[PDB]
C-alpha cells in the first residue's frame, strides 16, 4: 500500500 | 455527548495522555467531546483530532483488507462453501468503519470547516474530509461510490486550490494533501498518470523551495518528499 | 448476551477470523458468547478464549502502566500540579480492565471449572483464574488487595497440584502455569527466592523429560523452558 | 518486565 500522512 | 460534563482543557489533556498509552479510541472520543465544546481548534488540537481518527480508522481499515481478503478467496471457483460469517463479519467491521468516517464528516460539517477562515486550518479540516471520503470509498459499493468517490474529489480540490494560492510549497500540510490525493487518484478515481504527475510535481516544486527554511521546517518538509518518493517508486 | 442468537460454530469461527484480524475485544466478545452456550471448550476453543483475553488485558496493562507512571511522576516533590486528570483516566483504565477480569472470571466460574474434569482443562482454566486475579492484584489498593492476592495464589497452587499429579513436567499447560505462578511469587507476592526456585525446578524437570518427546513437543516444551531461562537471568 | 504466557 502507498504512503499517505 | 458523554464528555459534555468534562472541561474542554481537561479533554485535551486527557487526549494527549491517551495518546502516550497508545489509546487511540479513547483519544478520539475525548477529542471529539473538545470539538463538540463549539471552539475553533488550534494546531496542535487539530493535530490530536486527526492522529487519534486516523489510528482508529486505520486500524479498521487494516482488518477490513484481511477480512475482504478472507472472503474474496472463499468465493473462488474450487472454495468449499464455509457459510455467511466471512461476509457478515467483515460487513459489521465495515459499518463500524463507516460509523467512525460518518462522525469524523459530522464534526468537520458541524461546524469546523465553516469556521476555519485561514488557511492553514481550512486546507487542514478539507484534507480530512477528502481522507475519511476516501475511506468510505475503498469501502462503497453501491448507488452511491461514484457520489462518495467526488465528494472526497471536491474535498481535496478545494484544498489544493486554497493551499496553492496561500501556503509555500513545502508547508506540510500542503505536502501531506498533495501525497494524499495522490494516492486518490492512483487507488480510488482509477487515474495513475494523475497521481504520479501530482506526485512528481509536488515533490520538484518542494525542492525549489527548502533553500528558504529553517533545519527544523526542512525536517518536516523533506519527510513528507521521501513519501511521495516512494510513492514515485512504487508506481513506476 | 448480545451473542445469544449466533451458532456456537459460527462464533468460534468469527472469533478465528477475528484473531486473524488482530480484532482481540471482537474476538473476545464471540469466545465469551462461545462459552455461553453452555458446552465445554474443546483444546483449540480453550486457546481461543485465552488468546483474545489476555491481549484485551495485556493492551490494558500496558496502558495503566503508563499512566501509573505519569501519575507517579506528578506526584514527586517539584512537581506542577496539574489537576485531577491523570488520576482520572488511569482510574478509568483501571476500571475497564477490572471489568475484563471479572468478566473472565465469571466465565471460569459459571462453569467452566467445575465442569471440567479432566486435567488437562481444568489446569487450563485455574490457571487462568491465577492470572486473571494476578492482574487484579498488579492494580489493588484497597481492603480486598491480600484477599486478591490470595485468591491467585490459591488458584495456581490447586492447578500446580493437578498439573504435578496428572500431566508430564514437559506438558505446556503445566510449564506456562509455573512460569506464571513464578511471576505471581517475584513480582506479586514479593517472594523472589519462591520465584526463582520454582522456575529453576520447572526448567530442569522439563529438561530431564525431553527425551521423551516428538520433534513437534519438543518445540514448544523448549520455548518455554526458554521463557523460564529468561526470567531466571533477569532476577539472577 | 517477565515473561508470562
Ligand atoms: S498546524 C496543524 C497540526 N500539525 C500537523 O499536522 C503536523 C504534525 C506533524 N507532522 C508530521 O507528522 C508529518 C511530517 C508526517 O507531516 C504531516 C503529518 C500530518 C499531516 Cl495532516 C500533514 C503532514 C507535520 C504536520
Ligand atoms: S490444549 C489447550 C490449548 N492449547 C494451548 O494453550 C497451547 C497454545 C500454543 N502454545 C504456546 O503458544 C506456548 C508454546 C507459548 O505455550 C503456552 C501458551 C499458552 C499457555 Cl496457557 C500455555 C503454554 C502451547 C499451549
Ligand atoms: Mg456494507
Ligand atoms: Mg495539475
Ligand atoms: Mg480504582
Ligand atoms: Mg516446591
Amino acid at each position: 500500500f502507498p504512503a499517505t500522512v | 455527548g458523554a464528555m459534555g460534563s468534562m472541561e474542554r482543557a481537561s479533554l485535551i489533556q486527557k487526549a494527549k495522555l491517551a495518546e502516550q498509552a497508545e489509546r487511540y479510541e479513547d483519544m478520539a472520543a475525548f477529542m471529539k467531546g473538545a470539538v463538540e465544546k463549539g471552539e475553533e481548534l488550534s494546531c496542535e488540537e487539530r493535530n490530536l483530532l486527526s492522529v487519534a481518527y486516523k489510528n482508529v480508522v486505520g486500524g479498521q481499515r487494516a482488518a477490513w483488507r484481511v477480512l475482504s481478503s478472507i472472503e474474496q478467496k472463499s468465493n473462488e471457483e474450487g472454495s468449499e462453501e464455509k457459510g455467511p460469517e466471512v461476509r457478515e463479519y467483515r460487513e459489521k467491521v465495515e459499518t463500524e468503519l463507516q460509523g467512525v468516517c460518518d462522525t469524523v464528516l459530522g464534526l468537520l460539517d458541524s461546524h469546523l470547516i465553516k469556521e476555519a477562515g485561514d488557511a492553514e486550518s481550512r486546507v487542514f479540516y478539507l484534507k480530512m474530509k477528502g481522507d475519511y471520503y476516501r475511506y468510505l470509498a475503498e469501502v462503497a459499493t453501491g448507488d452511491d461510490k461514484k457520489r462518495i468517490i467526488d465528494s472526497a474529489r471536491s474535498a481535496y480540490q478545494e484544498a489544493m486550490d486554497i493551499s496553492k494560492k496561500e501556503m509555500p510549497p513545502t508547508n506540510p500540510i500542503r505536502l501531506g494533501l498533495a501525497l494524499n490525493f495522490s494516492v486518490f487518484h492512483y487507488e480510488i478515481a482509477n487515474s495513475p498518470e494523475e497521481a504520479i504527475s501530482l506526485a512528481k510535481t509536488t515533490f520538484d516544486e518542494a525542492m525549489a523551495d527548502l533553500h528558504t527554511l529553517s533545519e527544523d521546517s526542512y525536517k518536516d518538509s523533506t519527510l513528507i518528499m521521501q513519501l511521495l518518493r516512494d510513492n514515485l517508486t512504487l508506481w513506476t
